[PDB]
């Protein structure tokens, strides 16, 4: 649990778990590459505690707009679900007021990981984002496709200068 | 593309510290503008490997029957026998690339490496069986045999120089695609460009961290020390150096990953360009698809960039 | 959730997004001396 | 520093400690403006790397027609027309995109007369019992003639070649 | 391609003065960066030939 | 005209003319976009 903790000096505030790296005697605390206090002996039970920072992260809002509603989906940046209607876990973190919806759509809203989100029109839903319509080529060693006709197509492009 | 970083500036420049965060309002938009640049790197990794990747319409698919004239794209069409349906040197490329701390976090991009896998996958598949004509309009399907015709007569040479040395072509590109494995496995540095993006970056972030060991003129590093053993009137002012140290460091990173970002912007438009001329057509450029004259190319994914198997004719 | 949004913008309207308002922060909660040889 | 006005800094301090409060707003100032400019120049790099573009499409689109394979806008490029815009320009892409496609039976060769044909430009096409010599990328059947096909060796080194009549222009009319 | 500098902090930063060399360690791996910088921007030139 | 004025210590510097925005009377500033002080009142004879 979450707690300020003092071992002869060595202030600090994080979760106490026990660990099993392996401290010579004479050793009282452990420091991480980036020199960041990872382990400590007590000086009472001489046990070898890892010490591990309190849960944080990002907070991000996926709105539809306000013009369209004012539902909300909440996003915690690398925070396990385990933790603080819905509630579903991505590899980007924890998702809250989306419902998964397992057909796959364009992204219009990307939360990451391959996931998108979308308002349903009604409620915000969360989907995996397609790539595209899958069109196998009937290929073939004496097979060839020749167009009959054709199309003028006047695209237009916006540069900056 | 880059790694999508994130930094909480308050963690990085306060830490446990109620005193620092309540200091540090006073600055008001720079932790603001800082966000807003991280974000905005960001979103334009995303987009660099959209534009690169995402260059297909539909996402095409090989026949069951993999046989195009006697040239074996086994290496670099896909392996349905392994947990990621990525082609056999898809794979060495991602094992010979080996890739929430105070503050400093990653942010996992948008697309994930199956879907770059199938992305590349389509690119194949559309190259194979029906030439350059799928990146201009409807995917019309040919012969492989034939397209390699055409792009002969691309590079100045008749018809029948192939039809007449179908075989033994076959073979020499067979035979370059295997020697091209081995050359991946034999210089260990041969990806060393895209290597070095990963380490920059590494060093980049590992230089923050260490950033915030340096006293910058104080007493010392830590602020409990500072606000423990100290009275409000030099504490106060004592902190005031370790918070604009922290901002001096942390705008030096937010810089310097600006042009980072602007430097992986250029390569991956470069990148993007040679997907468009090179594998999605024949390329009259002189050196753009490679040394010789350019018969074709092939994509294939990488951890944080795109490698180009250019088939030329010497 | 979204009057905060609305508040870090400094608008009142919030287009299509996502949009990162804040952070999460899970919060925290011998030899003794011979004086008995003088007295 | 104690204020960000400078009246109240320069009436209610004498100067001697309020150089030190002048001197911190300075250099928070310089460092803001130099900051500012600093930005300015990475964007400004990042817009001449955009004009620089759009100077090479205006060249290689507008005064041309080119032959790299999306840069002037998607499908086969036929022109471009420029549009002034407030800081930069629109490119209308006028290209060519086929349409309409249908199926047919080809042949690498024909062996006639003991010899094999190529065409010349285009491919030979089928739709049963029939063949026919087409341009690439347009359905335009034409009848196999000695004009448009070219002769380079024994039918008996191509695989995939098929064997049809290929017409002699000089043989009626002079015989 | 352009000249290739190299930059010596303590020279330039503190000049021949022993003592202030004496404090100028405490400031950390800014020189560390600032001649890896240079040493990039080098190399990238002899590149560029 | 340009000219320094010194409101009860407020002192700057500008071209005061008459003012067309209507402060209400708690109001005795005028701030514009980004704090630029763009109306004041005489603390004397409360002139805006
Ligand atoms: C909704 O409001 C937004 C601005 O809040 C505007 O951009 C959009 O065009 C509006 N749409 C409709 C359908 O009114
Ligand atoms: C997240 O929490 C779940 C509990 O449902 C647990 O199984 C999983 O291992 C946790 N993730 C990590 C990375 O520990
Ligand atoms: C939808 O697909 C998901 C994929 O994880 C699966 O877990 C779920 O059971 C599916 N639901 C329905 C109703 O098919
Ligand atoms: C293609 O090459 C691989 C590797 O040498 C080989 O194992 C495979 O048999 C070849 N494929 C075919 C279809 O012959
Ligand atoms: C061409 O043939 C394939 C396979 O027989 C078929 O899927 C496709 O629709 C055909 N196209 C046309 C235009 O008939
Ligand atoms: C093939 O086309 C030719 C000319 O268009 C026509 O005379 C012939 O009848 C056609 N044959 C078939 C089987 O469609
Ligand atoms: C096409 O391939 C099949 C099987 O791969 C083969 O039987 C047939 O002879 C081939 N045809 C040509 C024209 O190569």
């Amino acid at each position: 649990k979450c707690v300020n903790f003092n071992f002869n000096g060595l202030k600090g505030t994080g979760v106490l778990t026990e660990s099993n790296k392996k401290f010579l005697p004479f050793q009282q605390f452990g420091r991480d590459i980036a020199d960041t206090t990872d382990a400590v002996r007590d000086p009472q039970t001489l046990e070898i505690l890892d010490i591990t920072p309190c849960s944080f992260g990002g907070v991000s809002v996926i709105t539809p707009g306000t013009n369209t509603s004012n539902q909300v989906a909440v996003l915690y940046q690398g925070v396990n679900c385990t933790e603080v209607s819905n509630v579903f876990q991505t590899r980007a973190g924890c998702l809250i007021g989306a419902e998964y919806v397992n057909n796959s759509y364009e992204c219009d809203i990307p939360i990451g990981a391959g996931i998108c989100a979308s308002y349903q029109t009604q409620s915000i839903i969360a989907y995996t984002m397609s790539l595209g319509a899958e069109n196998s080529v009937a290929y073939s060693n004496n097979s060839i496709a020749i167009p009959t006709n054709f199309t003028i197509s006047v695209t237009t492009e916006i540069l900056p200068v | 593309s880059m790694t999508k970083t994130s930094v909480d500036c308050t963690m990085y420049i306060c830490g446990d510290s109620t005193e620092c965060s309540n200091l540090l309002l006073q600055y008001g938009s720079f932790c603001t503008q800082l966000k807003r640049a991280l974000t905005g790197i960001a979103v334009e990794q995303d987009k660099n490997t959209q534009e690169v990747f995402a260059q297909v319409k539909q996402i095409y698919k090989t026949p069951p029957i993999k046989y195009f004239g006697g040239f074996n794209f086994s290496q670099i069409l896909p392996d349905p026998s392994k947990p990621s349906k990525r082609s056999p040197i898809e794979d060495l490329l991602f094992n010979k690339v080996t890739l929430k701390f105070k503050g400093l976090t990653v942010l996992p991009p948008l697309l994930t490496d199956e879907m770059i896998a199938q992305y590349t996958s389509a690119l194949l598949a559309g190259t194979i069986t029906s030439g350059w004509t799928f990146g201009a309009g409807p995917a019309l399907q040919i012969p492989f045999p034939m397209q390699m015709a055409y792009r002969f007569n691309g590079i100045g040479v008749t018809q029948n120089v192939l039809y007449e040395n179908q075989k033994l072509i076959a073979n020499q590109f067979n035979s370059a695609i295997g020697k091209i494995q081995d050359s991946l496995s034999s210089t260990p540095s041969a990806l060393g460009k895209l290597q070095d993006v990963v380490n920059h970056n590494a060093q980049a972030l590992n230089t923050l961290v260490k950033q915030l060991s340096s006293k910058f003129g104080a007493i010392s590093s830590v602020l409990n020390d500072i606000f423990s053993r100290l009275d409000p009137p030099e504490a106060e002012v004592q902190i005031d150096r370790l918070i604009t140290g922290r901002l001096q460091s942390l705008q030096t990173y937010v810089t310097q990953q600006l042009i980072r970002a602007a430097e992986i912007r250029a390569s991956a438009n470069l990148a993007a360009t040679k997907m468009s001329e090179c594998v999605l057509g024949q390329s009259k450029r002189v050196d753009f698809c490679g040394k010789g004259y350019h018969l074709m190319s092939f994509p294939q994914s990488a951890p944080h960039g795109v490698v180009f198997l250019h088939v030329t004719y010497v | 959730p979204l009057s905060e949004t609305k508040c870090t913008l400094k608008s009142f309207t919030v287009e299509k997004g996502i949009y990162q308002t804040s952070n999460f922060r899970v919060q925290p909660t011998t030899n003794l001396c011979p004086f008995d040889e003088v007295f | 520093a104690i204020s960000s006005v400078l009246n109240d800094i320069f009436s209610r301090l004498d100067p001697p400690e309020a150089e030190v409060q002048i001197d911190r707003l300075i250099t928070g100032r310089l460092q803001s403006l130099q900051t500012y400019v600093t930005q300015q120049l990475i964007r400004a790099a990042e817009i001449r790397a955009s004009a620089n573009l759009a100077a090479t499409k205006m060249s290689e689109c507008v005064l041309g027609q080119s032959k790299r394979v999306d840069f002037c806008g998607k499908g086969y490029h036929l022109m471009s027309f420029p549009q002034s815009a407030p800081h930069g320009v629109v490119f209308l892409h006028v290209t060519y995109v086929p349409a309409q496609e249908k199926n047919f039976t080809t042949a690498p060769a024909i062996c006639h007369d003991g010899k094999a044909h190529f065409p010349r430009e285009g491919v030979f096409v089928s739709n049963g019992t029939h063949w026919f010599v087409t341009q690439r990328n347009f359905y335009e059947p034409q009848i196999i003639t000695t004009d448009n096909t070219f002769v380079s060796g024994n039918c008996d080194v191509v695989i995939g070649i098929v064997n049809n009549t290929v017409y002699d222009p000089l043989q009626p009319e002079l015989d």
